């Protein structure tokens, strides 16, 4: 058995470490780690580390213990709410602004706890622990899980045992996402996740480092997805406690707080060096506690939070555009664009607003139509300057006919992206509204009909943008100057 | 406003091949 596994983790490093497979051989490869994944999965024995009591008979000790070292523990309550799993409630009216929950930096799990523990010596001598503290984390967490005695306990005890990231999801959950931009990062996501557990799994076998780890012993790819989904959808970046650095950071208490829209009201205090939030909005006694996650789209939420929020008001699909070194004026515009601080190839976004574009992606798409006589005064003269400052600024266009051009590139961008789904909206409303899915299937469908709905956004806004532009052009409307 | 705002989940990379 463990000469059968380090041969299946031998296999499965060199499936994960080949290179890309060609994106029409992506759904492939996928299916050919997962079947590898399962193999192993099935001749594990799951998390090496469970725990005898339910989550919420943990919670006290995890009250008890942020109380000894200083956080918030008074004024809310651990409820599993069926919507969003276990929360934070009010036991008193919250004020909104009222400084509510603070929990000083000794409770934290961070990359430095990660190096001051048993995991130091591994961390000083293995490359990809030292470049990417978000996998140290991961460890930290698993290392301290299985120590009986370590200080966190009474955090890890309470943490989840199991996640709705897409690690977790079924093979046909993950199929509703074919023809998708997101599928692509599902894809990624899940050989990151399979050639790092078979990567560590050999390094944990073979360095000296690891040889007090409790992973020398048991280290399971449960283990590790679990892992990486703790640490991707909790972790958070803070200061150090010296100020000039950013580290990454599991803030125990606090992040049992869900999502819900509006503006991050948690920060961190060097002075009294912990992490402070205050209340989003009024809670009376009774309410869910919630902040706001940060301004991040579905597809962020689904894959990295391993949840689908529905009036996500900062959703965005990704658009790619460049200057094609066949265009004539390919010079002209690079240089336009350097100057502007823009590159010649970019991922842009398209958001669920109007209008969809930023003023980055308005500013190429204005260079990227403009005639020779346009770029000759953005490069040229006493003006140029001042010409390539407003360029991403929608009421001082190049020219009207400029703003024609691009909306209409945009709309026909836009459409032709529509054109490469599987499905239509209106099927995907039919599938939500005629089956009945598990959470994870629906977070897939509703993450490939965000994608539509949003390009379809994208085309009426275009359409009509086109529409009042060529309006200002016929009717000659005197261009608007910054002055 | 906050000096050091707290995104709770931040996006890191995870691609260790990439960086
Ligand atoms: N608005 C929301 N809807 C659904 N699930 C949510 C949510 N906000 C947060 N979550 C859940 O909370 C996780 C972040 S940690 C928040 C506490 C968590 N519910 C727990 O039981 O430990 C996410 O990964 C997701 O599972």
């Amino acid at each position: 058995s463990p000469k059968e596994i380090l041969n299946l983790t031998s296999e499965l490093l060199q499936k994960c470490s080949s290179p890309a497979p060609g994106p029409g051989k992506e759904w492939e490869e996928y299916v050919q780690i997962r079947t590898l994944v399962e193999k192993i999965r099935k001749k594990q024995k799951g998390l090496s580390v469970t725990f005898d009591g339910k989550r919420e008979d943990y919670f006290p000790d995890l009250m008890k213990w942020a109380s000894e070292n200083g956080a918030s523990v008074e004024g809310f309550e651990m409820v599993n709410f069926k919507e969003e799993g276990f929360g934070l409630r009010a036991t008193r009216d919250i004020k909104a602004e009222e400084l509510f929950l603070w929990v000083p930096r000794k409770l934290l799990m961070t990359v430095e706890s990660a190096k001051n523990s048993v995991l130091g010596p591994l961390y000083s001598q293995d490359r990809i622990l030292q470049a990417m503290g978000n996998i140290a984390l991961a460890f930290h967490l698993l290392c301290e899980r299985a120590s009986p005695n370590s200080f966190w306990q009474p955090y890890i005890q309470t943490l989840p045992s199991e996640y709705d990231t897409p690690l977790y999801f079924e093979e046909d959950e993950v199929r509703y996402l074919q023809s998708t931009q997101a599928i692509h990062d599902v894809f990624s996501q899940y050989k990151n996740t399979a050639r790092q557990y078979a990567y560590f799994y050999k390094v944990i076998q073979t360095h000296p480092h690891a040889n007090k780890l409790p992973l020398k012993d048991s280290f399971t790819y449960e283990d590790y997805r679990w892992a990486v989904s703790s640490v991707m959808t909790r972790q958070n970046q803070i200061p150090t406690e010296d100020g000039s650095r950013v580290t990454l950071a599991l803030i125990p208490l606090w992040d049992m707080c869900n999502h819900t829209n509006g503006l991050i009201t948690t920060g961190y205090n060097l002075e009294d060096d912990r992490c402070e939030c205050v209340a989003l909005q009024d809670f009376r006694a009774g309410e869910q506690i919630y902040i706001f996650y940060g301004t991040r789209s579905n597809a962020e939420f689904v894959i990295h939070s391993g949840f689908f929020f529905d009036n996500n008001s900062h959703d965005r699909v990704k658009i790619k555009l460049g200057v094609s070194k066949s265009d004539r004026l390919y010079a002209m515009k690079a240089e336009v664009l350097a100057r502007a601080g823009i590159p010649t190839s970019s991922v842009f976004a398209l958001h669920f607003t109007e209008p969809p574009i930023s003023a980055q992606l308005l500013a190429f798409l204005r260079v990227f139509c403009m005639t020779e006589e346009e770029l000759k005064e953005h490069l040229l003269g006493d003006s140029a300057i001042d010409r390539i400052f407003t360029l991403g600024n929608s009421e001082f266009p190049v020219s009207w006919d400029n703003e024609v051009k691009l909306w209409t590139f945009l709309e026909d961008r836009a459409s032709l992206l529509l054109k490469t789904y599987k499905t239509t909206i209106e099927e995907d409303k039919s599938v939500l509204k005629n089956h009945d899915l598990s959470v994870r299937a629906k977070m897939a469908i509703k993450l490939r009909l965000g994608e539509k709905e949003i390009l379809e956004k994208a085309v009426k806004s275009a359409a009509v943008n086109r529409e009042y532009y060529r309006q200002q052009m016929e009717e000659k409307a005197p261009l608007p100057k910054y002055e | 406003t906050l000096k050091y705002p707290i995104e709770k989940g931040i996006v890191t990379n995870w691609d260790d091949m990439e960086k």
